[PDB]
RNA sequence: GAUAACUGAAUCGAAAGACAUUAUCACG
RNA sequence: GAUAACUGAAUCGAAAGACAUUAUCACG
């Protein structure tokens, strides 16, 4: 999954 | 539960940009199903699939019909205070308008990704009008960075309850607390923390991080659309 | 913008009530749909409705669970003596109360147009087989309850003017789409008149409550008596 | 329908 | 191998009394097949099988022109034995080809139905299925009888379902198909006894209509014209 | 009807040979029929169409026990002097066999339209994969040599001037039935030269029987091509 | 498909 | 004969244009 | 719970061997 840096 | 962080001028805008982000996912599946829609119009044996796929595809051409009219800034109180809106209680519709969203798409993807596809195939002996492999990945693969962005946009203003709950997230958690809970390394998608945001700025450039990385994805699902799309044309479509 | 109103003491059991209804109308689908789906099991040209309906039945059972666990006085402020800068108001309540009943109807409308349109057919078109069909009773109970749901609903949102694009329900909007290209006779079209304070919301709450168990017992009643149809032919 | 005493 | 027996002027006729049965067991088929194939157009999930099926009706339909347009004077100082030969040749044809659509109708196709949707208005009659076994064995019987009676058996000639009772007897130790036959010695008595097999299989051939119309009856009242 | 042709010593041994053909043609059926009926036992939507099968492959093992236990000789009588006016006349003796093979070619008619149509359909439509089908190439290999086998019994009965209404097959009633109502020609409608003795009948049967041993042996060589498919695609371990 | 002498 | 009608804007057609005055199916 | 039993000799297994004392199916 492509979360974004620092969820 | 919340924050404490109210709205800015630039709140509307961020809003605005978010629910964009759903009139386009909407609006791919309108544009794939009206299509689909057209070609069984032809094909005598799946008369009553094809009304069960006009029945979605009205539904989610009423979201994005109600997504594309609600201007955001109306239902925005910014001070210059403390009358100012507090966040929460601007994300709040949004993020209960993603969810109703998402859970629709789910019964909708299962349906046409599922059994819609083993029916067509038993009732019509080939794979003329079936979807491809590489859009059904799309598909799910999309769906899934909806819900976790979904999720994001929740737990991370702490905004979270019952009601707002995704079938699938809970699915994963409850899956994880009879399975394992393996909690750091943690292959799952879904079954990752969410930090509390702690002000608006850190929400607006987690939300463009978040942006950037949905658009991409819906170009994959329009590309992966249009060449099911062509193929539908090709094999069954066009005239021989 | 929606009332001045603020919660009271009684706002945590009103919510209860309502969030009950709405319990109870997913778990009469659930118990007639377990039937059902047990009935396809022996129905070879079935298999891949069978399995449509039981990803709705579990969308329902998922709804259901959310609603039942929910404590509806874990997310309600009320204050001391009416301490405003802490009081919830009213309307930030009720929100995700409609917003909850507004997902569930959508989703309701989606599964009774399969369950009682298209399956019908495909299910007289696999097997010539009407003892496979719902009853004509038990579909009119079906249309009749949403009926009365959806307005249930339009008049919580209304009625506290919390209403707004997120919030509309397709079948309203079509009906006003339909009138002003068509004072009137339709359900959804009526006026809803502004509550000017929570006893007034509670009294109307109370009288919906009254009609809506009601239409969910004549619904019970029908889903029985095809439960009995199915089991009487089948085993 | 019914809609209760008033709405 | 066979008679030493001659054939008389009343020989085309016999034959042609004969035909005449097997004309009518294929037509009463042909008739009850062309109904149950027009209701199953209108069931989906029956498509293949409603296929399977004419192609059967086509067969019998073909074995019955055949033997309406045989004219048996033609073909007849001949042996008897020559002249029944084919007749009892075209018997056996039909009986093995009733054997195999028998149980196709009967029982796989009868399952399948009730496995398909359920629908017992898409069913044979129990009483259909008795007539249906109970003019076969008849048949069968006869067969063997026209071919025992007159000693122009051979391996080429044996029905399936009289050899099953033989070899299910040989390794066990009476069954209508086991019972000997008597060699006749002239054709006065083959007239005699070709005569009262004549009574019995007409009997035969009448309860099979009738139960055929019975479930025709039935297609109707449930599926309308 | 027929030639006035009557047997010779060698027409015992000619007899078994056409048999043997049709003895052949029904076990290469047998095998590869056991072999599916066996698959088939694993899928349990297609427990009612093995039941049919297996009636069709006991129909055919009955045809093929019945033709390999038959001794020809026993139904040959040939007298002992080219002529001895008693012997039996050629057509007495392949009347009998020419009315097996009409009963085995129709038996086949109705099995391959079972086996290469409507079951091809049924079970797609039930397993929704073809890892159970029939190849194309089997299915030419069935066609092929069924054609060659009622080309074959159709030689056997005109050539000798034996035909009637009862020894008619389907298909070929058929062609020439759909030719007078249309009336690069169809195999089965061009005209069959009457033999004039045994000597010219057994040469002809010769070149036959190479023909149609020839098509046994592809649709042998199909029907492993499939046996190995059913193999690899449903029956092994995953 | 046919040997010669058969047909003509 | 039978089947098929979004609260659509697709579909088919190189175009013109077609779209129940239509299309498809069939032991017709 | 349900389903599956040629008048077979195939099928599965590298093998030993397995084949109703079995195999398969089933709403997280
Ligand atoms: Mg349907
Ligand atoms: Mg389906
Ligand atoms: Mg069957
Ligand atoms: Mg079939
Ligand atoms: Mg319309
Ligand atoms: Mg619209």
């Amino acid at each position: 999954i492509s979360v974004p840096p620092g969820v | 539960l919340g924050s404490d962080i109210k709205v800015t001028p630039g709140t509307s805008e961020l809003v605005e940009q978010i629910l964009a982000l759903l009139s386009r996912y909407l609006s791919s599946y309108i544009h794939v199903l009206n299509k689909f829609i057209s070609h069984l119009r032809r094909v005598a044996t799946l008369r009553f699939e094809r009304t069960t796929l006009i029945k979605f595809v009205k539904k989610l051409r009423f979201y994005n019909d109600s997504v594309l009219s609600y201007n955001a800034s109306e239902f925005i109180n910014e001070g210059k205070d403390p009358e100012a809106d507090s966040f929460d209680k601007v994300i709040l519709p949004i993020a209960s308008m993603f969810v109703k969203s998402v859970e629709t798409f789910d019964l909708l993807n299962y349906y046409l990704t599922q059994s819609l596809q083993k029916e067509i195939l038993s009732k019509t002996l080939n794979e003329d009008l079936t979807l491809t492999a590489e859009s059904i990945l799309a598909i799910d693969d999309t769906y899934n960075h909806f819900v976790k962005f979904s999720q994001w946009m929740i737990e991370s203003l702490r905004i979270g309850s019952n009601l707002l709950d995704l079938e699938v997230v809970q699915f994963a958690i409850k899956s994880a607390d009879e399975d394992g809970t393996n909690i750091g390394e943690t292959d799952n998608i879904f079954l990752q923390e969410i930090l509390p945001v702690n002000s608006e700025e850190e929400f607006q450039t987690l939300s463009a991080a978040w942006h950037s990385i949905l658009d991409g994805k819906l170009s994959a699902l329009d590309e992966e659309f249009d060449v099911v799309a062509t193929k539908w044309h090709d094999k069954f479509g066009k005239l021989k």
